């Protein structure tokens, strides 16, 4: 999945609804205008942690290179799929790599960042689950890392 | 495909008990535990002179019985490592086989079958009943022992260098003094090496009793001496007891506090919402089919990347120990946040009456 | 009936002191452990073929003793355990024999009578003596010992595997090594087997001394396995010491905080409300006199079956232990009621003066 | 004591006043509004632990099976004896199964949602007390347990 | 009486180096101790028939000199009693005499000296050299060492119950076991009685080497069983070392706390106030000079009584630990405190608008 | 001068690979140790009448290599000490020289040169072999590991004082008592000196075999002397292991809360501020150009010295260790700080509406 | 120092001045009326804790039989030579039954209930002070228990 | 260096600036008065502190004798040359006596009471820095107590 040019001409489009001066940079003050325009309501707080994770030079600013870097890479990283599949075992007592569909849906929607049952019945939709309902985690995880 | 999941589940199972077992798969690998170490003890009888006989007649149906579970065990294990989903296909299979113990169980089981064979060099075909030891060396994943081993040692450093450094010194002195006073009557003592075994082999507490003082004076250094030295001798073993003991107590201890809960569960649900951005019925509508302003759902897209990213890390972070002092800091965000509360009461009551 | 009291004052008594003692009734169990004990040695000084005579003699006389000890003690605790409300009537007395450890001494006592009968097969009737030893195994009440050792074990598994595993490899090179060196100069070494009783006699440090090695390699070889082996083989005997004490400290530990109290005392509470409903005189009034509305006095009772039902849980819920962690949630509780406090202010400052 | 068709009518018409409206359920709002009309004051969070002492289905209600086994059962059943004796023990230091009056008296009165002193003289008449004042709790136990 | 001063600082200086040694007063009693110690071992070498001579002559010339330091000081010990107020006098003298060990010295010192006069029965002049050991033993003060000793065994009864129950039943089990197999070919194995001396022998570690078993089935069963025995021998040291070493620790501990503190000052503040109550300059004024209203200044003076019981009363209770729940108990306090403000403030709010 | 800097790099990474080791450092240190060490042992193999050609042909050699090595090695520490600033010039380098362990180190070096010469009194030539093992000595930086043990030792005396005393009663008794059983059949005891040196033995563990019981009388009280006996004798060591790990585990625990800081770095702020009070761009200027009131800068230069020596103290205290009483400490100022601003609201609310 | 008569009399006069009712008791109220009428101002929890030093019945009261003990003993029982022997000791590190006179002047007017100057100053100099000035502690407890 | 005379009148000159009033002695009236006339603010507590650093007498005052040893002594003391030289050990890891001119930046401007940039330009300027940017900080002490 080579990076082409015109895929990063149109993360370079989306960059620039953030940099919308063209300063070539993002600050919290450009993510969290265009995020408050969508009707999200980040913290100040939040929104430095999110800079902060591809801010590599530490001036609280995302520049096109980091932004690309992000946008390019998603999930498909070795490093996301080993904690993601990480994160499931914290759920898997069994050791075998299978978390039963009532199990899923009870941490979905009861811990965290509660999930709707709406996304939590599109998320157990989309796994193959057994006709137990046993669900084979490490499958799913390889989905969202592909 | 009811009969595929079926062979999954079949699969998973047989690996399970395989890899990593777990409560009952326990009576497997005991089981042949069992069986290597029973061949090792009949290899061991063929050595006497008297046994040979019987040893080596029990020995040929231990190695066939032995060479034919193995030879099961592994071709089963290859198998079953096809459930996991990063081994799929004959590819997958191979890259299986490339791990360093499953190519050690496969030499080892190809030497058992050459040596058989060969068997219808004698020498040799004794000499490498040795090599099942290594069946059991196997059973080390990772090297545990030697790590947790090493951990504990270097944690007790300074302690473990004091004891050691005590008891040469009081090595050196006690069979010196010994062998000036049992030099010319008794005549075990006859050179100071003598003098050196006895004052090892009777501070490590064994006493074979072929070295002894016969003269008073002698018996009396001997006597003092080996109180002083016995101890030191032994200190090594006390320490590297106890510091495996409070290692353990301390972590069953975080075992309890079960404090990285709640990033986990975080990660997942950022994962997939991020992931159904590119998937879910939410962007199959009229409003979304992309072709007029395709950024606004790049951009959207590029937030619940960055909130993946902070999920995984708070995730990875939950795994690092939290201290004491967290008490403190949830009294001084309380004081803070009610002493600005009584102000902002101060300011509106200055504001309206004044 | 203050007789009748007095009888079950003393039947009381008695079964506290047989079953369950406390302070001053070990002088009695103490007593029976002595009259046992005592019997078993005398038991062995028989197999001696040197004071046979005097040992039979002595052990005639305990026999007697210790069968009429035993009877009357099996009759005063059978008796005994009428005191108790469970086992009443003939019924019960028998439902009390029915316990496997009262079946047991039942079936030692009767086999000693037997025996001491047909006295009047000697090699069947001295091979019996063996069976006393059911008399201590009998002190186990539901083998508290082991279940104890198992548990320090289970909970020390890693460390007591490393410790295990080390051990043994230092025992199977360091018996080699030796082997190879001592092999033709010494005659005590003239196969792989007794190099490795050696080795294991030496490792333990019980140093029997009828075999050792001679030439100099071999020493200085013996002299440093020597030293690394003895630390591991008495490593197992320092980890278990320091699990025990451990234990031992923390459990002592939770005794000082008593934290389940007032749940039982609110349970005996909720329980005599409950009972007194069909009986109080509280309800043996013509008002009550259930003839017109038998469901008021009904509805009344099933809410008091509600809160014993809460009161038992809460009862048994305060066995389990508690964490450190309670400070921060009385901190959190605490700080909420009081933001919420100021908040209450606030909204009544605003509506007055506004 | 087999539970008699004319007992479960009975048990029946109590459940009906709390279950006015004929739904087969009893929630927090019927339990606690009779309670409260005959004087009673529990709060919001007891009247959830008294429901899900018997809700089986987890859903907040107590139906009619539910209902009755409860009442079926009072004390009687083998876990409640011995816990109730198990409560005594903690107050028997000496482990012969005795308590003192007094040691009672002040336990009841003293701890807990204390008994009157009605109460808790209606409940040490209630035990037939030994000349020298002392309880044998066990056959206390036995009599609530019948 | 400069020089009474000199001499009561004297005698306090002699009785604190006496009674309750601190700092260098050491160097004295560790002296004593190399005085008596030495005595008792020649003693021990006067019953060699080798070194019979020399050692009566150097134990004649080390009991005069001993006689006579410690008639020394017995007869500065006595009189450095005075300094103290509790023995004043001939009367106070005497009753410290009255004391057990002070007789138990004088004793010891009469019975030396009378021992010496006889000499000039020979076997009781040599068999009362023991009496020594009790000038070791009275360096108890009150069996501390017994004391401690029985509180540290006490406090771990179970885990040493439950090591001796194991090994005793692995004593018994292996001793028989080994005793089936070496019957009839070693000669060392003639009664059960045999078996169990070598299984003591070899199980405890000590290892004799006058009983080894010879064939090989006694020699695998002997290693096995000696590998599980020998652990369970050597428990009960490992247990009791960290029960000590645990103790001082915790000990140690609340030794930082200092929390008895204010009690003992206040406590001495109230004795002198109710003290100076008959005799203070405040009570010698014509005002109290008591002639016509004589209760008013009783009525003071029991008011000061009152306050000096609830002072001593805190002083004591001082002694006794207390809990880490402190700090929950002051946020209890201090969030009542605070709560009880905020209505303080809302009721007057309420007030004033309404 | 960039040659200059390399220089003084250089130099500091040989003075640090040599007086402080970190890390990789340790490669240098411990080739030196087994340089000596091994010298040591073929000093040794020198004593036998068998190897003695050999040995003495190896040792020559070795000894040359030590005494180019050592001699190396020192010239290179003499020129690394240069680089840090203290010592500098020859003059430097010869402060350097008069530290204790260097000197002894030189003399220790031209010891081995004169032996080495004069062997071109070979006994006396042998006897200073024994010189090198101070080269291990001088190992010890400040002795370390005696005040370890020391520390540990006096923590722990009272309960190292009860094992030595209950121990020592228990071998006087054993002795006595199997003496008066064994004393005339056995030939072994023939005096009570002999019954002392087989309890010592015995007692220790080490159990030579050369005096055992016979009768059977001593076997019964050897043995059951022994098991209590040899529990006290190993007490020692478990007190001191548990100990060190105690000592170990509590010190690691003080390295996480890592409280000095903040200290440290005001002390160097403040030290640097009042150092420039006298060099500062800041005072170069012609307001400050000190001829009409010149004490204005020397008290402004006062008040640094002051907050420089606030800061000095402030940085000494860090080193020393907080309690746990700090929460309860910042709840105190948390309320005191809170109630005090209540009031300051009721002040206001009482003097605008009163 | 057998108590006489006409000393329980006195005693009797002042128990009389607190039970100013006849009622033979001494309660918080009469207690505290009298401490408070000479200008003293004790808290209701230590006139509490004053009244339970000498109230056995555990009534809250003071009796004459109490009154009378308290009195006639004062601090001349061994009780209180015991432990005002060891409040002193707390403060002597030698273990020599000495105190310096700077030190005593030290813990008197800075720890506890202070002694005011010419308290603290009085003590000092009814304590035999020796040369040095050092103070023995023992025989100053024997003076005030005697 | 021996202290001269005409060096001792100068610092009485400027201790004569403390205590106008002539009294030989600077409470914490006339150090913090002098002090906020220069713009600074101490607070009480930290003006008791200073004084307290040099109060032999414990009064609360400093004293000439006291005001002349401080002034003479400076940071030449031994006391003051090790106990900077450990603070620099602080932040050496390595053990080798040296420091990042970077990260003496950060610790300067990050911790405690913080330099100023144009501070701590300054005090990089004055240590010889070597090529690599590495500080030799113990002749940075050297240079500051000499
Ligand atoms: C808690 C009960 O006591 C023990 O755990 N005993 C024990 C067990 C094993 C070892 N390691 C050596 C070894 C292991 C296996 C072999 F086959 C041969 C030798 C040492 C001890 N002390
Ligand atoms: C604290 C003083 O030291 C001991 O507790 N000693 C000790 C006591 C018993 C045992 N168990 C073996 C055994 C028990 C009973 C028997 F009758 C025969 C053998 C082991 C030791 N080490
Ligand atoms: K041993
Ligand atoms: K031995
Ligand atoms: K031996």
């Amino acid at each position: 999945d080579q990076l082409t040019e015109e895929q990063i001409a149109e993360f370079k489009e989306a960059f620039s609804l953030f940099d919308k001066d063209g300063d070539g940079t993002i600050t919290t003050k450009e993510l969290g205008t265009v995020m408050r325009s969508l009707g999200q309501n980040p913290t100040e707080a939040e929104l430095q942690d999110m800079i902060n994770e591809v801010d590599a030079d530490g001036n609280g600013t995302i520049d096109f290179p980091e932004f690309l870097t992000m946008m390019a890479r998603k999930m498909k990283d070795t490093d996301s799929e080993e904690e993601i599949r990480e994160a499931f075992r914290v759920f898997d007592k069994d050791g075998n790599g299978y978390i039963s569909a009532a199990e899923l849906r009870h941490v979905m929607t009861n811990l965290g960042e509660k999930l709707t049952d709406e996304e939590v019945d599109e998320m157990i939709r989309e796994a193959d689950i057994d006709g137990d309902g046993q669900v084979n985690y490490e499958e799913f995880v390889q989905m969202m890392t592909a | 495909s009811a009969a595929h999941k079926r062979y999954r589940r079949l699969q998973n199972w047989v690996y399970n008990v395989l890899e990593r077992p777990r409560g009952w798969a326990f009576v497997y690998h005991v089981f042949i535990f069992l069986l290597v170490f029973s061949c090792l003890v009949l290899s061991v009888l063929s050595t006497i002179q008297e046994h040979q006989e019987l040893a080596n007649e029990c020995l040929l149906i231990l190695e066939f019985v032995m060479i034919v579970v193995f030879g099961l065990e592994y071709i089963v294990r290859v198998w079953s490592a096809g459930c996991c989903c990063r081994y799929r296909g004959w590819q997958g299979r191979f890259r299986f086989a490339r791990k360093p113990f499953c190519v050690i169980d496969f030499i080892v089981f190809v030497a058992s079958v050459a040596v058989i064979a060969a068997g219808t060099a004698t020498s040799a075909l004794r000499s490498m009943r040795f090599l099942q030891i290594l069946r059991m060396v196997r059973m080390d994943r990772r090297g545990g022992t030697w790590k947790l081993l090493g951990s504990v040692v270097y944690a007790h450093s300074k302690e473990l260098i004091t004891a050691w450094y005590i008891g040469f010194l009081v090595l050196i002195f006690a069979s010196f003094l010994v062998y000036l006073a049992e030099k010319d009557a008794n005549s075990d003592f006859s050179s100071y090496a003598d003098s050196l075994w006895w004052g090892t082999i009777t501070l490590t507490t064994i006493g074979y009793g072929d070295k002894t003082p016969h003269t008073w004076l002698g018996r009396v250094l001997a006597a003092g001496f080996a109180l002083l030295g016995i101890s030191f001798f032994a200190l090594p073993a006390g320490i590297l007891g106890s510091g495996f003991a409070l290692k353990v107590q301390e972590q069953h201890r975080q075992k309890h506090f079960e404090k990285r809960r709640m990033p986990a569960a975080n990660l997942i649900q950022a994962a997939w919402r991020l992931y159904s951005t590119d998937m879910s019925r939410a962007y199959l509508t009229a409003t979304w089919y992309d072709d007029i302003m395709p950024a606004v759902k790049t951009v959207i897209r590029s937030i619940r990347i960055l909130k993946f990213l902070v999920a995984k890390r708070k995730f990875k972070e939950t795994l690092r120990p939290y201290d004491v002092k967290d008490v403190i800091e949830q009294y001084s965000a309380g004081h803070l946040d009610m002493l600005g509360r009584i102000k902002s009461l101060q300011t509106r009551v200055d504001q309206i009456v004044g």
